[PDB]
């Protein structure tokens, strides 16, 4: 289609990819806290949460 | 409100055992004499211990390298030639046969034409890969910590 | 239940050894007897 | 002085004067649905950015 | 969405009769049979030919599994 | 005054079921929404009876199910109500989805997207319950899913040794299968209330596709009596199965207890999972198999944006109706192939019918609607 | 009119509201680094020579 | 588009919790309604954990409760959360009722009458759960109720040999006690939603008794932050009991298994049933005992028509406030007497305080409000 294409659509995407990778990287580091993701737990070894 | 209210609720039902010292802690005895595979009810499915004879080695090393499509041999996984540890599920679906039946000395799967060998080999289709070997460390002389 | 409280795991198998117990039925035998397996409760003191 | 103004100048000067600031409010009736001062002051910060 | 707020309509009249003034079965097997023969004639050529294709594949499929065995 | 319009509880009942405006030409294909709500309540009450006598332990799971069919009073009728009531749920659910697809009801966007979520949650619920009796199809059904669930690239093997309690199959293994299976039908109930709340904003579609505000009738008494009659005709058919053929839809191999050492001659799931199983075995890969299984339910959510016709329903579109029943006759083919063994004729037929399921929805349907627009000059 | 050090973080991060809701995640760190120095060490100090790992060096001599 | 005011789900949340008009002078006695809703959710989640490991059989009931405190991981913290969370529920419930009685909140007639129903249903729920562990108070508590429940004149002995499964005491006995105790907390939840729906028609009362439509504030953020703070202060007190004194409120005699043979030295219920037990043992009859026990909860429903004062709350009525705390100091007396043995001093004190509980509510309070009207010249 061309209802969404234009110089104004990815205009506000270029303003929101900083609000996007922050959409994604927070949820990506949110996915280790929940289910005790143990192959990325000691990605940085300062979190010795498992006793 | 997060680090101890979701992060600690797994063990009641998770990795942590409830019987603690139980079966991969045990002092495995000769709980089956030489040449059979009898069921035991621990680690879920029967780990099949077997007393290994003097000429079952050359059943396993006379077979060369080409058409067995998964290279995982018996000099590498289990540390002693006269010892072995097995798990009772196939790679694709999950069957193991009735004991001591087969053509050249393995376990013949009557689903649609398979036959697993003794120490975790497959000659047949449509099985993709070899047998699960269980975790182990032969630490002792004769009290078996398999896991 | 005494491993890490007042005894180690050795010193605890070797105390369960000290009394043999009455296990269940098997073929080519009877309900046989055997020493303690470290999964045993403390042995009871009156038949019934 | 008008020709120098562009979109990044306007975007910068508005953040200096508006963004997390305490405003002053006056009202003359009937004003029962004029929103609370806490709800007005929370309307100065944003949701996404 | 309630009844007196749905649409705007002008110049149409409706006549209706009470349920206690009527017969339960005026015509049941003297219009019920030729009206379903009209509704069946309208649908058949859109619905039936895909299921005649499942039949010819079932019949050929369960005939090349029998002759694979015993020559 | 009128207490139906001024009482705080009776107002909600009156706006939802009594004075609701409804189209006058609604067919009996619109009966199956309340039939689904009857089938859900039936599975909940019957399942709460079986859960007081079931034991989740792999040494006594098969024996606690034979005990209720022989010892407990009225346990045999309640057990076979539950197994046959689940086949009744899945046949009404497939009629319901095929209705909304033929008549263009997916244009109610919030109502259609809550429905695709509800379809996943009942399919996962029925899978967990068929593990619980622990015969030789509960065993070889559980392992086929969870070695296919170890082909998730980075967290896959983490998730397979969580559901068995940490392990292979033991006493604590079917406590997690049982607790999921207990909880999910009560989330299905909450998602079905939100489902109807979004439909109350527009009212119903009708077989012509054309809006009908000029022709509404009240819901009571015209569709309160028509829905009671269809529910009685459904309780008749269900009891014909419980009392005259209670083992017709099941498999005999699930009356043998689970044995890793013995061998089952074939692997056949329930009839309502047989179409998904045929799409799996046509992909020689184990990452591309679990992808194409999940993409066959998730393709329903693309139906609003694939619509290129000027009209809403298929009543006046004769070329789109030949393609609709080519798609139904293709899901019958995939149900037959899923219960056959894997040899030569049933291996090429199975993958040429997995291609046709995606070629009709994604390519042939949006092109056929544009040809119809052009023959009517829009 | 020299003020006190209140506005460390009023301008940079806790103004865009980003780090206001992020401090539950970004701000989850290094306090389970810091409170073993509390509760655990206070616990073994009130009970000195009474726990197992105090006295276990005797029968652990192999 | 304000999406808080136009979305179909977000509208309901906004009208109920965000933009709700509330009085500005609401005290912390108005905190205990949401504390009761926290205590109910806590008892449901913790109870659903204990029900996967409990066995309802009189040979293995006591042994399945000792197993979870010793074998199952985190079973000891979850069991003592449940026993101590039930004392937390009953202390918030007695604060809640005493609030609505002192400030005159019973004038909301539909809200007050749903509340008296909710008080019966939580008292019956907590009775069934204390039978399930089967020690020597679960035994001698069950028989004292059900030989008092054979003194119903025409259907009494029909109902006592229904709840034990038909027999005296056996395995199928605690399947009926367990199934009632499972189901009733989910009916309590449905009655508490209807409870708040009728309060939404008027809004809240306030400590002065005077209507406050000229002084409303929004519920968010002023009472969303004040209710979160009171809930955190309640989770602190509950964990002081679970982690530093988990056996303070219970009785030691329930750690001995039930035996019709041995003998318990005394019969003492839980602390929150001790006031009703003292009214029972003051009536030398068994029909007039079960009547006066049920009439001590059902007297709350006469409070709207016994009100003879010109003002709504007790803030400006100093003689009605001396009678309000004479009634609280009389329920403390009846709690102490209910845990004492039946000898000479505790037998006349117990029946002179059962008379005073009915003399204050029915006679002395409506006469004192008329004397106050006359000293103010209405
Ligand atoms: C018994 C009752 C059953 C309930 C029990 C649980 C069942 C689960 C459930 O309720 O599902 C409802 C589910 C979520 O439940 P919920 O979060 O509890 O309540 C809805 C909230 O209003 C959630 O907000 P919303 O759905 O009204 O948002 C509208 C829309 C647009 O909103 C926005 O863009 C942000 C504008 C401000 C919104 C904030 C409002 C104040 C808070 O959403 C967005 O695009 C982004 C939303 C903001 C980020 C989401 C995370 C924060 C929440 O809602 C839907 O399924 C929406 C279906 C629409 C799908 C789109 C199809 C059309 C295109
Ligand atoms: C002065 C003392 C206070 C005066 C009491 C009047 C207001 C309190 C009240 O609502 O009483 C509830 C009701 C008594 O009122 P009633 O029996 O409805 O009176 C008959 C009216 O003539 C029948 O007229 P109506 O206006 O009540 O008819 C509408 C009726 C019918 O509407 C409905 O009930 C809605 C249908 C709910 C069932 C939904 C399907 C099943 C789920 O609505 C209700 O009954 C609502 C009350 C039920 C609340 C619980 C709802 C269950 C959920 O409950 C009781 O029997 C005991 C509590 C009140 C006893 C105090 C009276 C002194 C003795
Ligand atoms: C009532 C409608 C019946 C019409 C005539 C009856 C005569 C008897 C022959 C039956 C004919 C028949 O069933 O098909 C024709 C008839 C024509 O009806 P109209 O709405 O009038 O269309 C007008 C186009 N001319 O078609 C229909 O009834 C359409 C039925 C709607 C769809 C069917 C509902 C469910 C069907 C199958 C479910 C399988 C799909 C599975 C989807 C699940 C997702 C994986
Ligand atoms: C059975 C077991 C019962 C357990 C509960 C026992 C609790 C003991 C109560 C001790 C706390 C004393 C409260 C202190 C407050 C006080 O006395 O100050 C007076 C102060 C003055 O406030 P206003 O009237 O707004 O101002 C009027 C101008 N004169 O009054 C109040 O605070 C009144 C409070 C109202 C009562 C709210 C809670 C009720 C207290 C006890 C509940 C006991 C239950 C009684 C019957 C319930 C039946 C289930
Ligand atoms: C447990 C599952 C479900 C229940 C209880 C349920 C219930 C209902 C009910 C009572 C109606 C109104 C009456 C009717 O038209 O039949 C309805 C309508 C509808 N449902 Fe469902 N449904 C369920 C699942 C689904 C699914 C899986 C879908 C689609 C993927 C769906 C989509 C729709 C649509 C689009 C409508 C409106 C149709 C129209 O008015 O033409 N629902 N549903
Ligand atoms: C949408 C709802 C449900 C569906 C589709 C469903 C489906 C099933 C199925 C297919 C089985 C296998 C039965 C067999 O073939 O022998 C089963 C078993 C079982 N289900 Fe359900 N179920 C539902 C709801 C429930 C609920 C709500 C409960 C409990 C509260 C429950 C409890 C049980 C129990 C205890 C078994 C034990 C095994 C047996 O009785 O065969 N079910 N369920
Ligand atoms: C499980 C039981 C209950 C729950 C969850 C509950 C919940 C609530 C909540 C959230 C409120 C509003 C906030 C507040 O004023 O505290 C409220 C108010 C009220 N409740 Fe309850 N309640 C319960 C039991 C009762 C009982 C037993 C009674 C009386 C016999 C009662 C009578 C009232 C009254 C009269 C009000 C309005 C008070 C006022 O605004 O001054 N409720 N309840
Ligand atoms: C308003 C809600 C509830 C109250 C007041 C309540 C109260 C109680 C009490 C006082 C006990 C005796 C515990 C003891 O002293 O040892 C008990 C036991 C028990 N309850 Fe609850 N309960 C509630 C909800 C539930 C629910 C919803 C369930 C299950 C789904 C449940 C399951 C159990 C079980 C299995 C036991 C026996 C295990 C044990 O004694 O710890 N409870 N309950
Ligand atoms: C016997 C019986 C009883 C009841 C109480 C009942 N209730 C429904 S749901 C009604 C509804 C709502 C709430 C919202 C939007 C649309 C519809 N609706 N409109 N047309 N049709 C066929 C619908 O179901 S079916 C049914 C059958
Ligand atoms: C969304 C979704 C989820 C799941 C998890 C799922 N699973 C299947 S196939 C499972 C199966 C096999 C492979 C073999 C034997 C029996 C069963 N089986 N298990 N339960 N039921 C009722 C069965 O028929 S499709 C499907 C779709
Ligand atoms: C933290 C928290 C969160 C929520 C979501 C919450 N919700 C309530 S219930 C609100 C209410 C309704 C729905 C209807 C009528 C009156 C009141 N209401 N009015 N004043 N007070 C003290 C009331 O509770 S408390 C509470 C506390
Ligand atoms: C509405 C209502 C209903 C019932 C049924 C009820 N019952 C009692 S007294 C029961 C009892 C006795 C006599 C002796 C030992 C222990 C317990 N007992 N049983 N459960 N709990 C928590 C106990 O303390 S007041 C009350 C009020
Ligand atoms: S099915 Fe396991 S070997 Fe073929």
């Amino acid at each position: 289609l061309s209802r969404f294409l234009g110089p104004r659509y990815r205009e506000l995407a270029r303003n929101w990819i900083p609000t996007a990778s922050m959409w994604g990287a927070v949820g990506a580091v949110g996915l280790v806290w929940a289910t005790d993701w143990r192959l990325i737990l000691d990605w940085v070894p300062y979190i010795n949460g498992k006793f | 409100a997060a680090k101890n209210a979701v992060s600690q609720f797994v063990s009641s039902m998770s990795a942590s055992a409830d019987v603690l010292a139980m079966s991969k802690i045990e002092i495995k005895l000769s709980d089956i004499p030489e040449g059979k595979n009898m069921a035991f009810k621990w680690r879920g499915k029967p780990l099949f211990v077997r007393h290994r004879t003097k000429k079952e080695i050359d059943q396993e090393a006379a077979v060369e390298v080409s058409q067995l499509r998964d290279p995982q041999h018996d000099l590498e996984r289990v540390k002693k030639p006269e010892w072995v540890i097995l798990i009772g599920v196939c790679t694709h679906l999950g069957c193991v046969p009735i004991a001591n039946a087969g053509d050249f000395g393995g376990y013949y799967c009557p689903c649609h034409g398979s036959h697993y060998d003794a120490s975790g080999r497959i000659r047949k289709g449509p099985a993709p890969l070899n047998l699960e070997v269980p975790t182990y460390e032969f630490t002792s002389d004769d009290l078996v910590i398999v896991g | 239940h005494l491993v890490g409280v007042c005894y180690t795991e050795e010193e605890a198998k070797a105390l369960a050894e000290e009394v043999e117990v009455q296990d269940g039925p098997n073929e080519d035998g009877e309900m046989f007897m055997r020493p303690g397996k470290l999964s045993d409760y403390f042995p009871k003191p009156y038949p019934n | 002085r008008i020709a120098e103004v562009d979109a990044s100048v306007v975007r910068e000067v508005c953040s200096k004067y508006f963004y997390d600031q305490c405003p002053a409010v006056a009202g003359l009736g009937p004003i029962e649905q004029l929103p609370d001062y806490n709800r007005i002051r929370s309307g100065m910060f944003w949701l996404r950015f | 969405r309630e009844f007196g707020h749905l649409t705007r309509m002008r110049h149409v009249i409706t006549y209706s009769l009470s349920p206690f003034e009527q017969r339960a079965f005026p015509h049941y097997f003297t219009k019920g049979i030729p009206n379903v023969l009209r509704r069946t004639r309208a649908c058949i050529l859109r619905v039936a030919p895909p299921f005649v294709v499942f039949y010819l594949v079932y019949t050929w499929g369960t005939q090349e599994f029998e002759k694979s065995k015993r020559k | 005054t009128n207490i139906r319009k001024s009482h705080p509880l009776m107002k909600i009942i009156n706006n939802a079921f009594i004075d609701l405006p409804a189209p006058s030409n609604i067919s009996s294909w619109w009966n199956f929404g309340s039939l689904l709500g009857i089938c859900l309540i039936l599975q909940i009450l019957t399942g709460l009876f079986l859960a007081m006598h079931y034991t989740s332990d792999t040494t006594t799971a098969f024996s606690s199910v034979t005990h209720i069919c022989r010892d407990v009073n009225y346990g045999w009728v309640i057990r076979y109500l539950h197994a046959n009531g689940a086949s009744m749920f899945f046949i009404c659910l497939f009629i319901h989805v095929g209705r909304g697809l033929y008549y263009g009801s997916y244009m109610f966007l919030e109502t259609w997207n809550i429905g695709v979520v509800l379809l996943f949650t009942v399919m996962a619920t029925a899978f967990m319950g068929y593990v619980l009796p622990w015969g030789q199809m509960s065993f070889w059904g559980a392992t086929v899913i969870t070695n296919l669930l170890s082909a998730i690239p980075y967290i896959g093997t983490d998730l397979v040794e969580w559901i068995w309690g940490g392990f292979s199959v033991d006493k604590a293994t079917l406590t997690r299968f049982f607790a999921f299976h207990f909880i999910l039908p009560f989330i299905i109930t909450a998602l079905a209330a939100v489902h109807l709340l979004f439909l109350h904003e527009t009212g119903s579609n009708n077989p012509t596709g054309i809006s009908s505000d000029m022709d509404k009738i009240p819901f009571h008494p015209y569709y309160t009596i028509k829905d009671i009659l269809g529910a009685l005709f459904m309780m008749l058919i269900l009891l014909i199965l419980v009392l005259f053929s209670p083992d017709l839809l099941g498999d005999p191999d699930n009356y043998t207890p689970a044995n890793p050492l013995n061998t089952p001659p074939h692997i056949k799931p329930e009839w309502y999972f047989l179409f998904a199983y045929a799409i799996l075995r046509s992909i020689p890969n184990k990452l591309g198999g679990v992808l194409a299984l999940v993409a066959s339910i998730l393709i329903l959510i693309l139906m609003p944006m694939l619509h290129t016709s000027k009209q809403r329903s298929m009543m006046f579109r004769p070329l789109s109706q030949c393609l609709f029943w080519m798609l139904v006759a293709d899901l019958i083919t995939l149900t037959w192939i899923g219960g056959q063994p894997v040899e030569h004729p049933f291996i090429i037929i199975g993958q040429l019918a997995s291609i046709l399921y995606f070629l009709i929805i994604l390519v042939l349907m949006p092109i056929t609607s544009i040809i119809e627009n052009n023959l009517l000059k829009w | 009119a020299a003020p006190t050090l209140t506005a460390r973080l009023y301008s940079l991060l806790f103004r865009r509201t980003s780090t206001f809701a992020l401090t539950i995640a970004v701000g989850a760190l290094f306090f389970e680094r810091a409170f073993d120095q509390g509760a655990d060490a206070i616990y073994e100090h009130i009970n000195q020579g009474k726990l197992w790992k105090h006295i276990k060096h005797k029968y652990e001599n192999k």
